[PDB]
RNA sequence: AGCCAGGAUGUUGGCUUAGAAGCAGCCAUCAUUUAAAGAAAGCGUAAUAGCUCACUGGUCGAGUCGGCCUGCGCGGAAGAU
RNA sequence: GAUGUCGGCUCAUCACAUCCUGGGGCUGAAGUAGGUCCCAAGGGUAUGGCUGUUCGCCAUUUAAAGUGGUACGCGAGCUGG
């Protein structure tokens, strides 16, 4: 509603074609498809994207913002970019970059292989160190949770794949 | 415990708990506790309540208990057939009917009245409202 | 940076200055005879507050504070020791004329603009320790 | 997880949720205020 | 100074007024003087945040029955046994 | 919570000191800690200048009054005033030295002869000295 | 509502304690500079530090807060061929 | 004008309020091991001493030795303490 109503502003460069439901957003940093809710009227006009609801439908408003909120990071993503920052806490955890895979060393038997999806990059500036960039927000925002996932970080000693803005809470253990 | 000293019989017909209450007003404090169902209110579940509200206003104020347990109530033991007399006498009550101003208090703000009712409230077995005193 | 409370005439025991200070990184017999140097013109039986700055080289420069309100306000009314329970049991008695005594001490370290702002402060800190303003 | 039919805020920091039919509550800061009606 | 807008009763008695209270209205009567009694229905949203003030109860009020104005003063309230309703006022004339 | 019979108090109390003072400095004063903070409140009790933060809103109300009716322009962003009602000149020197030794803040505009002054142009108001000069 | 900034001084209030410095307890709970800041709502330290809130200035720009009378729903709801 | 009673044997079948194994939240969860709760009924779930015993106590096992319903399951199936 709030967020229905504050206009998505499309920069030169930035190619906006909508067939019916379904959006494309072309940039130079990629290219995002998305269907949005029947709920959702979405008209161009000028250098904006303005959303609103569609008659007959009961929560039109609701999907009108969230469609705004997509199609804003979409925007952001095909021009700017999303970057996620994970950080190995703990003794012997190591990662690198192979191409599309990132191996990792989280004190398992096996090392883990983990395959990225189409879009996501990754680098590792360190051994201790995951950089992840994309154009879908969605897409860096799961392979970020996944990374994690291997080894959530434990409560008493912070050990494990955190995200560089964690607060990870410790505490201590039991008294005898 | 609330109960009789003496009675001019020991045991009561059951009888029927029919009608709205009288002494449905904020009589003598400031702030009541107002039966809104019908039922019966047990000598324990006043005491229990009595405690519960007296703890909350940290034994300041003042409580007024507009209720009192007089009706006798019997009960047959197990492994007893029917017959054989009425049973015995082993508790009391106080029949409540829809607008009983259960219990009264003052020298106490609103606030901590409303916390010390709210407290009490949850031991009694009819549900309660909260009543302030009225100019007529 | 630590803030402590040393008396007039006396630095060096071990159980108050000792390891308080010491855990930091500062030195125990340098500072202790370079502040009773400069507190000497302080009056003997007296606590005095000193703030330490310390820097990445060990190295230390003090600031010497006036006696504290609940220090002052003990030898004013006679008492060695404040009252357990304030404002319920009374242990002493100061004039108006002795609370501008200590107030016109602190005006180094007091906030106030005024005369009377600076003794008002001075009024709390007897209320909250048992004394009566008489 | 407490799982009960009283289901309440215990703190500032507690957040009341609604996923999927079922009474929840939510905790930023304490793990043990975590609540599910049932 | 409470003005009440108030309607004369058409009907009287305990199934009149029960409708009344069902409809979200509520029975009262005008006493004292000379004059008859007047027995007239008040809306009970309009009443009921009235005498919420303490004021209701001590000044002269006035009653506007069809044009008509009525000095009156709140003389007693029968209120609901458990809700915070009202069934009754009496007022008297002033 | 500010009641309006408050927000109309303050707005006199400022349009009284608006009147009676004779060169204002309005200034920048976010990030900045208390203990300097009442430190620039002696130094400028000291100097017979009056210090205050008023709500830009209610200093719009305040200096509509003349003859500060320039410094409008001035009230976006936190505002802190120096109202010298003893001696011309005062705040707009004990000001320059406060934001060159925090490094914090920038000082907004100052205002004096009912004239703007732009944030470039302060050392007019920096140079001058006493009063009590001209013997 | 979010986000920026501050959240000070006397003072480490007094008593107690090896220490209690808003933050084990007990008692009092004023006063100053104030835009505002409890002699302190919680976590943290051996005690300090450090992190945040109550409160207030800025930004933003139009609504926002939660009690009352009420209709219909939700959880509470485990059993044997 | 008859619906054979307790326990055992043999044979089972369902419920889940789960004893083990499986998944999971909190823990006053360092690990190992526990406590508590949620999901789950697929399979699995001692032999003996004493007593008619069911139970229970005891010995030694086991991942575990579940709780209940089935005319307190089962005598035109057996036993008869
Ligand atoms: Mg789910
Ligand atoms: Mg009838
Ligand atoms: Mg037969
Ligand atoms: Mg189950
Ligand atoms: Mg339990
Ligand atoms: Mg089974
Ligand atoms: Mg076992
Ligand atoms: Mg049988
Ligand atoms: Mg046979
Ligand atoms: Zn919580």
């Amino acid at each position: 509603s709030r967020v229905a109503k504050a206009p998505v502003v499309v920069p030169a460069g930035v190619d906006v074609k909508i067939n019916g439901q379904v959006i494309t957003i072309k940039g130079k940093n990629g290219e995002l498809t998305r269907t949005l809710n029947d709920a959702v009227e979405v008209k161009h006009a000028d250098n904006t994207l303005t959303f609103g609801p569609r008659d007959g439908y009961a929560d039109g408003w609701a999907q009108a913002g969230t469609a705004r909120a997509l199609l804003n990071s979409m925007v952001i993503g095909v021009t700017e970019g999303f970057t996620k920052k994970l950080q190995l806490v703990g003794v012997g955890y190591r990662a690198a970059v192979k191409g599309n895979v990132i191996n990792l060393s989280l004190g398992f038997s096996h090392p883990v292989d983990h395959q990225l999806p189409a879009g996501i990059t990754a680098e590792c500036p360190t051994q201790t160190e995951i950089v992840l960039k994309g154009a879908d927000k969605q897409v860096i925002g799961q392979v970020a949770a996944d990374l994690r996932a291997y080894r959530r970080p434990e409560p008493y000693k912070g050990k494990g794949v955190r995200y560089a803005d964690e607060v990870v809470r410790t505490k201590e253990a039991k008294k005898k | 415990m609330l109960q009789p000293k003496r009675t001019k019989f020991r045991k009561m017909h059951k009888g029927r708990n029919r009608g709205l209450a009288q002494g449905t007003d904020v009589s003598f404090g400031s702030f009541g506790l107002k039966a809104v169902g019908r039922g019966r209110l047990t000598a324990r579940q006043i005491e229990a309540a009595r405690r519960a509200m007296t703890r909350a206003v940290k034994r300041q104020g003042k409580i007024w208990i507009r209720v009192f347990p007089d009706k006798p109530i019997t009960e047959k033991p197990l492994a007893v057939r029917m017959g054989k007399g009425k049973g015995n006498v082993e508790y009391w009550v106080a029949l409540i009917q829809p607008g009983k101003v259960l219990y009264e208090m003052d020298g106490v703000p609103e606030e901590l009245a409303r916390e010390a009712f709210k407290l009490a409230a949850a031991k009694l077995p009819i549900k309660t409202t909260f009543v302030t005193k009225t100019v007529m | 940076y630590v803030k402590l409370q040393v008396a007039a005439g006396m630095a060096n025991p071990s159980p108050p200055v000792g390891p308080a200070l010491g855990q930091q990184g500062v030195n125990i017999m340098e500072f202790c005879k370079a502040f009773n140097a400069k507190t000497d013109s302080i009056e003997k039986g007296l606590p005095i507050p000193v703030v330490i700055t310390v820097y990445a080289d060990r190295s230390f420069t003090f600031v010497t504070k006036t006696p504290p309100a609940a220090v002052l306000l003990k030898k004013a009314a006679g008492i060695k020791s404040g009252s357990g329970k304030p404002n319920k049991d009374k242990v002493g008695k100061i004039s108006r004329a002795q609370l501008q005594e200590i107030a016109q001490t602190k005006a180094a370290d007091m906030t106030g603009a005024d005369i009377e702002a600076m003794t008002r402060s001075i009024e709390g800190t007897a209320r909250s320790m048992g004394l009566v303003v008489e | 997880m407490k799982v009960r039919a009283s289901v309440k805020k215990l703190c500032r920091n507690c957040k009341i949720v609604k996923r999927d039919g079922v009474i929840r509550v939510i905790c930023s800061a304490e793990p043990k205020h975590k609540q599910r009606q049932g | 100074m409470f003005t009440i807008n108030a309607e004369v009763r058409k009907e009287q008695g305990k199934g009149a007024s029960r409708r009344l209270r069902a409809a979200n209205k509520f029975p009262a009567i005008i006493y004292g003087g000379k004059e008859a009694p007047l027995a007239i229905e008040l809306d009970h949203d309009k009443v009921m945040n009235m005498q919420a003030k303490a004021e209701f109860y001590s000044e002269v009020l006035t009653i506007v029955v069809d044009g008509k104005e009525i000095k009156v003063k709140a003389q007693d309230v029968q209120r609901h046994p458990y809700k915070p309703k009202l069934q009754h006022i009496d007022f008297v004339r002033a | 919570a500010l009641n309006l019979q408050d927000k109309q108090a303050i707005v006199a109390e400022v349009s009284e000191v608006a009147k009676g003072a004779l060169s204002a400095v309005v200034a920048d004063s976010r990030g900045v800690t208390v203990d300097k903070m009442t430190e620039l409140r002696k130094a400028g009790r000291e100097a017979g200048v009056y210090m205050r933060v008023v709500r830009n809103t209610l200093l719009r109300r305040a200096v509509e009054g003349t003859p500060f009716e320039c410094l409008k322009d001035a009230f976006v962003g936190p505002t802190l005033i120096a109202y010298v009602t003893e001696h011309p000149g005062a705040a707009a020197r004990l000001f320059k030295e406060f934001a060159k030794a925090n490094a914090k803040f920038e000082v907004k505009a100052a205002a004096f002869e009912g004239e703007l002054i732009p944030a470039s142009q302060i050392d007019r108001l920096a140079t001058l000295p006493t009063y009590e000069e001209a013997i």
